[PDB]
């Protein structure tokens, strides 16, 4: 049918708004009568597993999970078929494992119950298999897509073939899988590991998507040892999705589209331009001025380049700008954006490095000022030296007109960055008032958002947040296997050979990230350099949530840099300017941007402020 | 394969227990050796292993630091001091030993009889 080929985007809307009344209701049952609820965050959670799985399904079918492309592009077409077709053939045996290891729990936890809803825990573990089905059949559709296109090699009834076979096999006589046992064949000792990581690699460096390659590392892992503990070890892709602080993942998403699609970003920019405009440079300011207001309400660097570019390099060309500062300015101005809180970074870091993500929030909010105000005197300074002309200052009237009708939109960082830093809010429940407060924003003080509009951006939150589900849940299955065998002491032992003092640790791990940043996109270099670079942080005496603090503006850094930035993309397509161009343009203000960096890294007094 | 234990018993904080385990049946160099743990009706927990893991012991996040895995290669023997016992330690220890060196303490194949340790 024609309403099965859109199932998930039904059943992750229709779940989502369910999860998203059950917390506002929790929320003003907590805070306005002092009765909480206590079925409240259990409940969110089991509906959240059912709706990131169902996201990693819309992932598996447009095939935008993330992966790594920088050698993969660079194969011929003929050689890129093959790699191709064995990389479906790696997702086949990931979606295989899934369906099998998640019938194998959901049929092994049926007697333990959870306290406040009454159910057994199988209802939660039910997600696994029975939406990986569904991957499955997504999976078909898109290889028949990528074999319509000549994508791959092996016909896609062959495919079908192997995929009912195997799960044939997988239900009916698993034993046949003992051939492909690995440790009845290979006898690598105790440095397997030392191995699977190179395979890792490989992987890595092939196009696989890192879900599935950190998924394949483990199951490599296991079959080189010992197959008997996987068994056991996969809970933990279900363990890592029951997380109260990854609900705020598709909250603080989709509070980035609600204030871009209820048209509330021109009414900030307005504003804006109102207050500033009329100084030395004074577009530069604006631009960097309502990227600074508009962090406080999304946490995504490329929902700010989205939604503030076209307003912005308009804005900055109508007074005689040229394009290269314009594009430069708009794409520099973005990373303030996952600094300041709230900041979608920031909670994967917290994620992976088990940290407080109240603390790393209110750490990274200095860092956020420091580079606003480095921006806004380079900005100064290269329109002084320009010489650009200086707009009229804004009528009294219009300036007091534009704020009072962008009044309610600049409320939105005191409810969150204020619903925070006071203690009144965790960050989850910042996330769900700040959606609450974006709905009643857009549908009844601007009346611009619909229903239909609303259950859109829904379903796009949903499938937004799916494909860091993915790499959240097969990351926290990889890191025990990682952490159990020490290789990150042994490269812990390798730096401090190397690096003398914790200073010189420090440069050399921001060295690492800046070089790996100009190839590998920031989503992805993440999730594969992270886990095994935060026990090193640890060991070295490093504090973690200034190292998170570091390694995001590190990162932020990457998508500037100019053989592989996101930001340069983005801007180079809502500004109508060669990527060439805005690349040279970004050039002059990696300046303020580096300085920040620096006297963060020699004065982390700075950012370690608010925290304490 | 024979493994027996030794040690354990009832301490204050800090009381600074030893463990010892002697193993007999099968090469001391080849078997990764080690301990692991389980509350008194809770699911069990890995400590140690030596053997497993290439180059340094294996330690559990919530015994780094405090607790320190030695070997004897002449009597064939795995010793397990620990320092600082808070109370959530009062557990069974079993010593365990399997043929293939990866750090898994907690599904080995072999495993003795088991000593209590009892913190207040
Ligand atoms: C036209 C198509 C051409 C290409 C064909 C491709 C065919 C290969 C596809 C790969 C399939 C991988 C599936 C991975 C998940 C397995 C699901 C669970 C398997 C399982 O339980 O097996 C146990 C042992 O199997 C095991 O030990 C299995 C471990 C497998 C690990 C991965 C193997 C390494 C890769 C080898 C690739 C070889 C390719 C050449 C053909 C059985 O035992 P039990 O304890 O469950 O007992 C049962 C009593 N209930
Ligand atoms: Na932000
Ligand atoms: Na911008």
């Amino acid at each position: 049918m024609k309403v099965f080929n859109k199932l998930e985007e039904w059943l992750g809307g229709s779940l989502f708004i369910g999860m998203f009344v059950i917390l506002v209701m929790q929320i003003f049952s907590r805070q306005i009568f002092n009765s909480p609820l206590i079925w409240s965050e259990e409940l969110s959670r089991l509906i959240f597993v059912y709706v990131g799985l169902l996201g990693v399904s819309m992932g598996i079918r447009s095939q935008q999970h993330i992966m790594i492309d920088f050698l993969y592009a660079k194969f011929p077409k003929s050689m890129q078929k093959i790699i191709f077709t064995i990389i479906q053939i790696l997702i086949l045996a990931c979606l295989i494992f899934f369906l099998y290891f998640g019938y194998d729990l959901f049929i092994k936890k049926e007697e333990i119950e959870i306290v406040s809803l009454g159910i057994s825990m199988k209802w939660m573990y039910l997600a696994l298999p029975l939406i990986t089905l569904l991957m499955l059949v997504r999976f078909y559709q898109a290889y028949s897509e990528n074999y319509a296109q000549n994508k791959v090699y092996i016909k896609p009834i062959f495919i079908l073939a192997l995929m009912i076979i195997l799960v044939l096999i997988a239900f009916i006589k698993p034993e046949l899988f003992k051939i492909l046992k690995l440790s009845n064949y290979f006898d690598l000792g105790e440095m397997t590991i030392y191995y699977v990581l190179i395979a890792w690699l490989v992987m890595i460096f092939f196009g696989v998507p890192v879900g599935w390659s950190l998924l394949v590392a483990c199951i490599l892992y296991f079959a080189l040892t010992r197959w008997k503990v996987v068994y056991f070890a996969a809970d933990k892709l279900v363990y890592s999705l029951d997380s109260f602080s990854l609900l705020s993942v598709p909250f603080f998403i989709l509070t980035g589209i609600l204030m871009n699609g209820a048209g509330i970003t021109e009414r900030i920019f307005n504003f804006a331009k109102a207050m500033l405009g009329h100084y030395t440079g004074g577009m530069g300011h604006v631009n960097v001025a309502a990227s600074l207001i508009f962090s406080g309400m999304s946490g995504s660097a490329i929902a700010d380049a989205g939604g503030l570019g076209q307003l912005e390099i308009k804005a900055m060309r109508d007074e005689g700008y040229d394009d290269d500062i314009c594009g430069g300015l708009t794409a520099a101005s973005c990373i303030i954006g996952p600094l300041v809180p709230p900041s979608i970074s920031m909670i994967i870091y917290g994620v992976i490095a088990n940290q407080s993500i109240a603390k790393l929030f209110l750490a990274g909010f200095v860092p956020g000022f420091l580079t606003t105000i480095a921006l806004m005197i380079m900005n100064y300074f290269v329109c002084k030296k320009r010489g650009y002309k200086k707009t009229a200052k804004a009528s009294p009237k219009e300036r007091w007109i534009a704020f009072k009708k962008s009044f309610w939109a600049l409320l939105t960082p005191i409810l969150i960055i204020g619903g925070i830093f006071s203690g009144i809010f965790t960050p989850t429940e910042a996330a769900v008032i700040a959606t609450f407060y974006s709905i009643i924003l857009g549908g009844f003080i601007y009346k611009e958002l619909t229903v239909k509009s609303f259950f859109k951006h829904c379903v796009e939150a949903v499938a937004i947040s799916g494909v860091t589900v993915l790499m959240i849940m097969t990351v926290t299955f990889f890191g025990d296997i990682i952490a159990r065998e020490q290789v990150a002491m042994r490269v812990a032992e390798i730096f401090i050979k190397y690096a003398t003092s914790p200073m010189m640790v420090l440069v050399m791990i921001n060295l690492l990230l800046l070089f790996l940043g100009m190839f590998i996109d920031a989503l992805a270099l993440q999730f594969l350099v992270l886990p095994m670079l935060i026990p090193i942080a640890e060991q070295v005496g490093i504090d973690l949530v200034f190292f998170g603090v570091m390694t995001t503006l590190n990162m932020m850094i990457g998508i500037l840099t100019p053989p592989m930035g996101m930001a340069l993309f983005v801007v180079a397509q809502v500004g109508k300017m060669s990527v060439s161009t805005v690349a040279k343009g970004v050039l002059p203000f990696l300046l303020p941007i580096f300085i920040t960096l620096v006297i963060i890294t020699i004065f982390p007094q700075i950012i370690l402020f608010l925290p304490n | 394969v024979q493994l027996q234990e030794s040690g354990g018993g009832l301490v204050q904080a800090g009381g600074s227990l030893r463990l010892s385990c002697t193993t007999s049946g099968f090469n001391f160099d080849d078997y990764a050796i080690g301990w692991f743990r389980q509350a008194p009706g809770k699911e069990r927990e890995g400590v140690s292993c030596i053997h497993c893991t290439a180059y340094t012991p294996y330690y559990a996040r919530s015994v780094r630091d405090r607790f320190t895995i030695s070997s004897d290669n002449a009597t064939n023997t795995v010793f397990l001091q620990m320092n600082n016992l808070r109370p959530e330690d009062t557990a069974v220890y079993y010593c365990v030993a399997d043929a293939t060196r990866y750090p898994y303490p907690e599904f080995y194949d072999y495993v003795g009889q088991g000593t209590q340790v009892t913190v207040s």
